[PDB]
RNA sequence: UGGAGAGUUUGAUCCUGGCUCAGGGUGAACGCUGGCGGCGUGCCUAAGACAUGCAAGUCGUGCGGGCCGCGGGGUUUUACUCCGUGGUCAGCGGCGGACGGGUGAGUAACGCGUGGGUGACCUACCCGGAAGAGGGGGACAACCCGGGGAAACUCGGGCUAAUCCCCCAUGUGGACCCGCCCCUUGGGGUGUGUCCAAAGGGCUUUGCCCGCUUCCGGAUGGGCCCGCGUCCCAUCAGCUAGUUGGUGGGGUAAUGGCCCACCAAGGCGACGACGGGUAGCCGGUCUGAGAGGAUGGCCGGCCACAGGGGCACUGAGACACGGGCCCCACUCCUACGGGAGGCAGCAGUUAGGAAUCUUCCGCAAUGGGCGCAAGCCUGACGGAGCGACGCCGCUUGGAGGAAGAAGCCCUUCGGGGUGUAAACUCCUGAACCCGGGACGAAACCCCCGACGAGGGGACUGACGGUACCGGGGUAAUAGCGCCGGCCAACUCCGUGCCAGCAGCCGCGGUAAUACGGAGGGCGCGAGCGUUACCCGGAUUCACUGGGCGUAAAGGGCGUGUAGGCGGCCUGGGGCGUCCCAUGUGAAAGACCACGGCUCAACCGUGGGGGAGCGUGGGAUACGCUCAGGCUAGACG
RNA sequence: CCGAGGGUAGGGCCCGUGACUGGGGCGAAGUCGUAACAAGGUAGCUGUACCGGAAGGUGCGGCUGGA
């Protein structure tokens, strides 16, 4: 659950600025542009030679801690994805980006996935009329992730969609800032996605 | 007697009865003889009661006493009608 | 402490006493019929057979016997009376045996 | 349908009883080889024209006696003595597996 | 739609080879920590013993009564209370206690699974149709009187009724011997003979309903039988004498040595009999790439058991959990003559244990019994409580935020680390506050209708004022493991072959990245670890998938029994094989779609496999066998 | 008649235990020899017999994994 708290620490430790804080990670004080070396007392030393297990674990962490998924939730998503008929990584990434908090992040009601987690958990976001208080709520292809009436006049959603006035949501998504909704069109892929994650190493992590 | 009756299934406060033919002896979820229909007593789907009216008529032809509610769920499926 | 299946216990003792009387009467009329037909007798030994046959079919009318146990009782009584009257019987006045 | 089983008799030396040797063959459930696990059934044939060496067929019949739950049906071969000697030596293999 | 490897024998390598490890899992337990909710799930051991409450009753519309509460005179007081009954209390009678629930002791087997057979059968209640229900009696409790017994209860005499029992007739019909064909192991059709029925109750009455008798068919539930699958031990090799078979019986619903007489010597056995150990079996579940291995918890089927053992009775069915009788063990009452008990029902107590809960609410629902119905019972079940036991979901904040505070730990003394992490700035507000508040439930019933179908009516929620919804509202639990390699994550200090670690390798002897602490990190997170057990890795029992010179492994060698295997051309059969439509492969799970709970877990529906195994047809190469021939094998 | 159970007598299988003893593993840098691996200072190993504190020796024979 949320793992907690310190997240530019995980912007570090994998060497890629996977944006978790949001406007901090876009502003020039990310402490990943400032210090690209991993956290720790050693930290800026020689890279310990990344083992074959180490590279798969680091990039599986790059896939996980972008979305903030607890590991058994992630692994049950994976063992649903393997049974789900399709190219396994390129249905797994769409399943990960079809969570409600991630669809709210990609829809830009929040600068971060953890802010989007608070949005969906505190009952702000509605899916198809009624509010859905679940960050793990999957979104079927072709439904309208909207903002309800108690949160339509929110200063946070107002500033977020103010930021998103003119921003580019994905081709598997849509946007409507005049009604603050968005149809989740289809599932995305890695060619659709800006992931710093070779998905194949995450696939290879689970036949351990 | 070969009763048509509502064998319960489904979770706690998720009742989903199954109109079915059993012996009068067996337990509620026992080995039945034929599932003649299903009845959600909550109507959470539009198609919440479905009964195979032909095999319900057959099991009434070979002698059955559908109980105090299986009578109701066959009448709302149109089995006792004569046309 | 108790239950009123004790009514069923005191019913079962009564029914035991009440069908043993029409169960052992079967066996002794069987013995009389077989013995009198074994000693070369006659209609006097077939009246015993019709007596036992009436006793059996009156026993089967309740819970003393099955229909099938009644039929087996008669089919191994009167079959034996007929093959015992084979030995120089000639039932001219014959009752339960069908010519 | 009653069970109908071919077989060669190997013993007839009772009264009203022959012992037929059905040799079913079936693939191994694990290794898949075709193996011939035989089995000896008692049978009934009161006319007793099936001597030790005939090859009969066997119908699943109501129990004539305990283990004697089969009937002979029909002959399909005369004395197949070269097949009955296989078993008649396979029995005589057992005095040498003693202690 | 599917398969990860590594550490370690040596100076080093390769091989074989074992051990160990990372993975998943559970009826779990244990340590540390612990906020919520849903869903499941929870004495695996002592099938040890049980306090206490309940867990099986029900019907006046079958019958007669005692008993008290509204109306009272056949006589000039109720007062043979007869009645109209109005209920309770037992009793007779019928039905239900054989189902539901619990457990794994036993059982290695027709127990189970699975496919058949029942010409060898039953099947109460239910349904289709047939054919009826006419006359008689009788004792047996209640009850009354009397006696015994501490009590349990028991006995004697007198009653008395009923759907209680008995007798007679009618006999559509059915049974039985053979009046004989026919189906062909033991039938509806038959025919003389012989035998057999029955019950009334409520009601609007010259009416139906609830019953009843007999029979035929059904449907379900079974009984029994058989083919096939059914662990380990061969350092268990012979076993069996009712054993095997017959005949004649007896019993059973029925076949059977199921049991008994006489005769006959049989039956079984290296395809594992017998004996021993273990064990409920299966759908499944776990694992697996799959084959397979393990397992049988919860849920579902079946068997077995109800303190151990035996036994029948009643009944449609029991050889009966909460019926009986007996022996034995134990407990409790005893006035010492005897009684009473039976938690492996729910809850619970004790004991063993590492460990497994509440003496909860309720029949609202579904089911079950009785009743015509109201109704009653239901610790079946519906729910709730408890326990991170598991699964799933959620929170412990979010966005800002310093070339970077303090504290702490290193430091090459420069600084670096914890680290946007904190304080603080906003603002979203779990818990909590208030109001509303179910879906779960429309049937039974009442009326129109017909004492049917259809229309109309009302009453009825344990959970629960719960979920949820509407409003307000506080920044509001994080821990555990690990950091030598395997295995992701490293420095300092303290220790000095000690204290200790450990899964293997091994560390520890004064610079320890292996011990103890701090910092930091990694993993997972309301969990993390450990243990045990299982499967995987383990191709380390090798069918897919191993070998045998030296690594573990060729029998000392030959002859040869069982076996296993089998040259070439031909032909039928179609036994293996293969194919085709079915029949089964229950449901639940597994799988796939698509839906309902805020998603998910769960749950519902639909669809598809589904090994097998039976049935019917087809195929004929190959395996088979019978027949024919050949000469390349073999022999002469 | 059968009959659970009890008794008696004798079997079978399995288990605990038993003075003592035979070996076996495993300790601490024990004593005692030096058997083996170098032509282990007697080529070795094995069968078997006998002996010997002990590894072992020898006999007969084999083998080469010895020359
Ligand atoms: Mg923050
Ligand atoms: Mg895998
Ligand atoms: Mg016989
Ligand atoms: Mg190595
Ligand atoms: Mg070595
Ligand atoms: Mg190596
Ligand atoms: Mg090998
Ligand atoms: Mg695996
Ligand atoms: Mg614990
Ligand atoms: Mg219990
Ligand atoms: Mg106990
Ligand atoms: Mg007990
Ligand atoms: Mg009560
Ligand atoms: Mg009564
Ligand atoms: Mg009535
Ligand atoms: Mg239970
Ligand atoms: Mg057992
Ligand atoms: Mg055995
Ligand atoms: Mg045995
Ligand atoms: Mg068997
Ligand atoms: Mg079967
Ligand atoms: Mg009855
Ligand atoms: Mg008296
Ligand atoms: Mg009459
Ligand atoms: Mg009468
Ligand atoms: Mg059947
Ligand atoms: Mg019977
Ligand atoms: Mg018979
Ligand atoms: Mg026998
Ligand atoms: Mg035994
Ligand atoms: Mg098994
Ligand atoms: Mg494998
Ligand atoms: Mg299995
Ligand atoms: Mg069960
Ligand atoms: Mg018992
Ligand atoms: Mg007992
Ligand atoms: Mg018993
Ligand atoms: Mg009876
Ligand atoms: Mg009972
Ligand atoms: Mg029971
Ligand atoms: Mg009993
Ligand atoms: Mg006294
Ligand atoms: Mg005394
Ligand atoms: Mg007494
Ligand atoms: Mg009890
Ligand atoms: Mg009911
Ligand atoms: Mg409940
Ligand atoms: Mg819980
Ligand atoms: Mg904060
Ligand atoms: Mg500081
Ligand atoms: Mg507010
Ligand atoms: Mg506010
Ligand atoms: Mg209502
Ligand atoms: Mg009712
Ligand atoms: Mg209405
Ligand atoms: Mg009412
Ligand atoms: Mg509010
Ligand atoms: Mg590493
Ligand atoms: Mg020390
Ligand atoms: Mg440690
Ligand atoms: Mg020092
Ligand atoms: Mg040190
Ligand atoms: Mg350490
Ligand atoms: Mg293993
Ligand atoms: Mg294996
Ligand atoms: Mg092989
Ligand atoms: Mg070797
Ligand atoms: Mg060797
Ligand atoms: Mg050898
Ligand atoms: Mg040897
Ligand atoms: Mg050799
Ligand atoms: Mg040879
Ligand atoms: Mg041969
Ligand atoms: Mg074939
Ligand atoms: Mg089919
Ligand atoms: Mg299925
Ligand atoms: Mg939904
Ligand atoms: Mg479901
Ligand atoms: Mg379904
Ligand atoms: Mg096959
Ligand atoms: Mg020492
Ligand atoms: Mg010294
Ligand atoms: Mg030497
Ligand atoms: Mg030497
Ligand atoms: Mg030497
Ligand atoms: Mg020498
Ligand atoms: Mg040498
Ligand atoms: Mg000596
Ligand atoms: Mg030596
Ligand atoms: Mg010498
Ligand atoms: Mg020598
Ligand atoms: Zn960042």
């Amino acid at each position: 659950g949320r793992y907690i708290g310190p997240v530019c620490r995980l912007c570090r430790r994998e060497g890629v600025k996977l944006y978790l804080k949001g406007e901090r990670c876009y502003s020039p004080k990310c402490a990943m542009e400032r210090r690209p070396y991993p956290p720790g007392q050693h930290g800026q030393k020689r890279a310990r030679r990344p083992s074959d297990y180490a590279v798969r674990l680091r990039e599986k962490q790059k896939l996980r801690r972008i979305y903030g998924i607890s590991e058994r939730q992630f692994r049950n998503l994976f063992e649903e994805a393997s049974k789900k008929k399709g190219v396994t990584g390129s249905v797994f990434l769409g399943l990960l980006e079809s969570r409600l908090d991630n669809v709210v992040y990609r829809l830009g009601f929040a600068v971060s996935r953890r802010q989007a987690r608070q949005l969906v958990r505190h009952g702000h976001i509605t899916v198809n009329g009624r509010r859905v208080d679940l960050p793990s709520y999957r979104v079927r292809p072709g439904d309208e992730i909207a903002v309800a009436e108690k949160s339509r006049n929110l200063e946070l959603i107002r500033q977020n969609l103010e930021a998103m006035k003119g921003r580019k949501v994905g081709p598997w998504l849509s946007l409507d800032v005049e009604g603050m909704k968005g149809k989740f069109l289809r599932l995305p892929d890695r060619e659709d996605l800006a992931l710093p994650v070779n998905e194949q190493l995450v696939i290879e992590f689970y036949s351990r | 007697m070969v009763k048509i009756r509502l064998a319960r299934f489904g979770s706690k406060h998720n009742p989903h009865y199954r109109i079915v033919v059993t012996d009068a002896r067996r337990k509620r979820d026992g080995k039945y003889i034929e599932k003649i229909g299903y009845y959600d007593p909550r109507k959470t789907t539009p198609d919440w009661l479905k009964v195979d009216v032909e095999r319900a008529r057959y099991w009434l032809s070979v002698g059955a006493q559908p109980t105090d509610t299986a009578r109701r769920l066959l009448r709302q499926a149109g089995v006792f009608r004569q046309e | 402490r108790n239950l009123s299946a004790l009514k069923r216990h005191r019913q079962s003792l009564k029914r035991r006493l009440r069908n043993k009387a029409k169960k052992s009467a079967i066996k002794t009329l069987s013995k009389k019929a077989i013995q009198l037909a074994q000693e070369g007798k006659a209609e006097e030994a077939l009246k015993i057979m019709r007596k036992a046959e009436s006793l059996i079919d009156k026993a089967a009318k309740g819970s003393t016997l099955h229909k099938n146990a009644a039929a087996r009782r008669k089919s191994r009584l009167m079959r034996k009376v007929r093959q015992l009257l084979e030995a120089a019987g000639a039932p001219l006045i014959g009752g339960g045996l069908s010519a | 349908p009653k069970k109908v089983l071919t077989g060669v008799v190997v013993s007839d030396k009772m009264q009203k009883t022959v012992t037929v040797l059905v040799e079913r063959q079936f693939p191994h459930p694990l290794y898949g080889k075709v193996i011939k696990r035989s089995k000896k059934y008692l049978a009934h044939d009161p006319e007793e024209k099936y001597k030790l060496g005939d090859v009969v067929e066997i119908i699943e019949s109501r129990p004539i006696s305990k283990r004697k739950r089969f009937r002979v049906l029909r002959l399909v071969e005369s004395g197949r003595m070269d097949l009955v000697e296989k078993y008649l030596i396979r029995r005589q293999n057992y005095e040498s597996l003693s202690k």
